[PDB]
C-alpha cells in the first residue's frame, strides 16, 4: 500500500514535514526551492534530530521486527489519505530561546550569540504555523536575527582591524557608527551607540558624536551612562565640528553590505539573501550568504512557506 | 488448554515468566510436552539468548524444535542466513507438510527478517492456527494494507473474540487505522497490563497510542516505568527520543537516548537507518553545493 511517510510527503509542501518523512532529497529540494538554502551542510544536524523524532515504534509479536506508528498533527480527522506528520518545534520555542542570545549580546558573548541567532534564523523554516499573523512573527523573528548577526559579526571585525592609520581609525569610527543603524533592542543599540560616541570624541568629529550622544540619551541608558554621555555631549558642543570627512551618512537611508560592511545608500543596486533578507552589494551575487550560511545570495525564490495558509486555490 | 499461561506470558511480553511457568508445568503428553518447550525456547529466542536454544536443542528434538532452532540460527549467526533462507525454501518447496503449525511460523519469520513478506505469507497462508492468522496480520499491515489486515482480524475475531492473541492483533490494526480507533487501541494495552502485568511490550503499546493522539505528557509515565526496568530496550528509547523533542526536554536529552540506543544494540535497524540517512543527506549535500 502507500506508507504513511509517503502520504505525508504527498500531502504537504511544509519542508519540515518532509524531513519527518525521511525525505531528505525532497525537502532540502523545497527548501532549494522556496528559500535560497543551497548548502545544506549546516542543516545536517537540523534533518537528523527532526527526523528522529518523526515515528514511535510498539512490537506488535515477538521476536518479530517492531513496527512503527507515525502521529499525525492531524490524527482525528485525517484518514488514511490525509494524514500530516505531528508538530514538534513551534514559534514560541524559537521565540524563547531568543532571549538566550540577548544575554548573550550583553555579555559581550557576541560569537557564540550569532551562532544561537543563526541556529534559530535557519530553524525557523523548519516550523508549522497556525495563523497568517503568527507567519509574520515568524518573518520578523527571522530578521532579527540577521540584523544581530550582522551587526555582530561587523563588530567583531572592526575591532580586529588595525588602529594605527590615520585612514584605518575612519575605517573603524565608519564601522562603528554602521552598527548604530543596526535595529537591536535598545539595551543593545544603548551599548553600540556608547562605543561609537566615544570613537567618534577622539576623532574629534565632534559634531558627528554630538548626535550620537543625544540618540543614546533619548534611549533612557542607566544614569551612570547617561550622566557620561551628558558630560562628553557638552564637551562636543564646545567645539561642534567634524575633523574629518567619513564615508557615512547618518540621515541617507543604509543597507549594510554583510560581507564587506560598506554602506548601500537607498536606491544603489543590492543583493539580497532571498532567506534572511541580509543585504550584499551586487558582485557578491550568486555567493553564499555569510550570515546564513546555507544561502545562495542572487536566487531568486518563492518564498518561506511555514503554513498550508499560503498555498490558495 | 493447560499451556494457556504459558503461551499468554510469551504473547504479552513476559518472557522470563513464560520461561518459569514452562518448567513448572507437567507435560502430561507427549504433544504437550512438545508445545511447552517450543515456547520456552520461544521465550529464550526473545530474550536474546540464542546460545541456550541452539545448544539445547539437538539434532534428536522434535522437529518443532527443530524449526524453533532453524529461526535461532538465523538470527544468531548473520553469515548462516542466507544458507539457512535457500534450505527453506528447498524444504518449504520440496515437502507439503502444512500441519506442523510452529515450522509454518518459524519458516515464516526467517522469511520475514528475510524481507520476502511474500514467502512468508504464503507460508502463513498453509497454516490454520490462530497465531498465523495474527502474523499475518501483522504482516499486512507493514505491508500497509489495512484493509487485508481488517479481514484477516474478523477472521480470528470471530473464531475468539476474547483470546489475548485476538485483542493484541485488534490493537495492532487499531493502531493503524487511527482517529478515534487509538482509544480502543490504547485501553487493550492498558486492560492486559492491568490484568497479566504491565510488560515493556505492554508499556510502550501504550504510549504509542497516547503519543498518536497528542498526549506527549501522559506517554511520559509509561516510557519512564519501562525504561527504569530495562535501559538499552529499543523500543523505549526511540520512543523516549520523540517524546523527549515534543516535550522540549534539551537537544541533548534526546541525543542521549539516541546514543544510549547504540550503547545497547549497535545492531539495531534503527540505528541503521539513521546511519542510513546520515549517508545520503551528506550525498545530497554534495549534489548542492557549489563546485569548487
Amino acid at each position: 500500500g502507500t506508507s504513511p511517510t509517503q502520504i505525508w510527503c504527498n500531502n504537504s509542501q511544509l519542508p519540515v514535514d518532509h524531513i519527518l518523512a525521511g525525505s531528505f532529497e525532497t525537502a532540502m529540494r523545497l527548501l532549494h526551492d522556496q528559500v535560497g538554502v543551497i548548502q545544506f551542510g549546516p542543516y545536517k544536524q537540523l534533518f537528523l534530530q527532526t527526523y528522529a523524532r518523526g515515528r514511535t515504534t510498539y512490537q506488535a509479536l515477538p521476536c518479530l521486527p517492531s513496527m512503527y506508528s507515525y502521529p499525525n498533527r492531524n490524527w482525528k480527522d485525517a484518514g488514511l489519505k490525509n494524514g500530516v506528520p505531528a508538530v514538534g518545534l513551534k514559534l514560541n520555542d524559537l521565540i524563547q530561546r531568543l532571549q538566550l542570545c540577548y544575554q548573550l549580546t550583553t555579555v559581550g558573548k557576541f560569537e557564540e550569540a550569532v551562532e544561537k541567532f543563526r541556529s534559530i534564523l535557519l530553524s525557523v523554516p523548519l516550523l508549522v504555523v497556525d495563523n497568517k499573523q503568527e507567519i509574520a512573527e515568524a518573518q520578523q523573528l527571522i530578521t532579527i536575527c540577521r540584523e544581530y548577526i550582522v551587526g555582530l559579526c561587523m563588530e567583531i571585525e572592526r575591532k580586529k582591524l588595525p588602529k594605527e592609520t590615520l585612514d584605518q581609525q575612519k575605517r573603524i569610527c565608519e564601522m562603528a557608527a554602521y552598527f548604530t543603524h543596526s535595529n537591536l533592542q535598545p539595551v543593545h543599540m544603548i551599548l553600540v551607540l556608547r562605543t561609537a560616541l566615544n570613537l567618534f570624541f577622539k576623532l574629534k568629529n565632534f559634531k558627528t558624536a554630538a548626535t550620537f550622544a543625544r540618540r543614546l540619551l533619548e534611549l533612557g541608558p542607566k544614569p551612570e551612562v547617561a550622566q557620561q554621555t551628558r558630560k562628553i555631549l557638552s564637551a562636543c558642543e564646545k567645539n561642534p565640528t567634524d575633523a574629518c570627512q567619513l564615508n557615512y551618512d547618518m540621515h541617507n537611508p543604509f543597507d549594510i553590505c554583510a560581507a564587506s560592511y560598506r554602506p548601500i545608500y537607498r536606491g544603489k543596486p543590492v543583493e539580497k539573501c532571498p532567506l534572511s533578507g541580509a543585504c550584499y552589494s551586487p558582485e557578491f551575487k550568486g555567493q553564499i550568504c555569510r550570515v546564513t550560511t546555507v544561502t545562495e545570495i542572487g536566487k531568486d525564490v518563492i518564498g518561506l512557506r511555514i503554513s498550508p495558509l499560503q498555498f490558495r486555490l | 488448554d493447560e499451556l494457556f499461561d504459558v503461551k499468554n506470558a510469551f504473547y504479552i511480553g513476559s518472557y522470563q515468566q513464560c520461561i518459569n511457568e514452562a518448567q513448572r508445568v507437567k507435560l502430561s503428553s507427549p504433544e504437550r510436552e512438545v508445545e511447552r518447550d517450543v515456547f520456552l525456547y520461544r521465550a529464550y529466542l526473545a530474550q536474546r539468548k540464542y546460545g541456550v536454544v541452539l545448544d539445547e536443542i539437538k539434532p534428536s528434538s522434535a522437529p518443532e524444535l527443530q524449526a524453533v532452532r532453524m529461526f535461532a540460527e538465523y538470527l544468531a549467526s548473520e553469515n548462516q542466513r542466507d544458507s539457512i533462507v535457500l534450505e527453506l525454501d528447498r524444504e518449504m518447496s520440496r515437502s507439503v507438510d502444512v500441519t506442523n503449525t510452529t515450522f509454518l511460523l518459524m519458516a515464516a519469520s526467517i522469511y520475514f527478517h528475510d524481507q520476502n513478506p511474500d514467502a512468508a505469507l504464503r507460508t502463513l497462508h498453509q497454516g490454520d492456527g490462530l497465531e498465523c492468522m495474527a502474523m499475518t496480520i501483522q504482516i499486512l499491515l507493514k505491508l500497509d494494507r489495512l484493509d487485508l489486515a481488517r479481514k484477516e482480524l474478523k477472521k480470528m475475531q470471530d473464531q475468539d473474540e476474547d483470546a489475548t492473541l485476538t485483542q493484541l492483533a485488534t490493537a495492532w490494526v487499531n493502531l493503524a487505522v487511527g482517529g478515534e480507533k487509538l482509544q480502543e487501541a490504547y485501553y487493550i494495552f492498558q486492560e492486559l497490563a492491568d490484568k497479566c502485568s504491565p510488560t515493556l511490550l505492554l508499556l510502550n503499546g501504550q504510549a504509542a497510542c497516547h503519543s498518536a493522539q497528542g498526549r506527549w505528557e501522559t506517554a511520559e509515565g509509561v516510557l519512564q516505568e519501562a525504561l527504569d526496568k530495562d535501559s538499552g530496550h529499543p523500543e523505549t528509547l526511540i520512543n523516549l527520543i520523540v517524546l523527549s523533542q515534543h516535550l522540549g526536554k534539551p537537544p541533548e536529552v534526546t541525543n542521549r537516548y539516541l546514543s544510549q540506543l547504540k550503547d545497547a544494540h549497535r545492531a539495531h535497524p534503527f540505528i541503521k537507518e539513521y546511519q542510513a540517512k546520515e549517508n545520503d543527506f551528506d550525498r545530497l549535500a554534495m549534489q548542492y553545493a557549489p563546485s569548487a
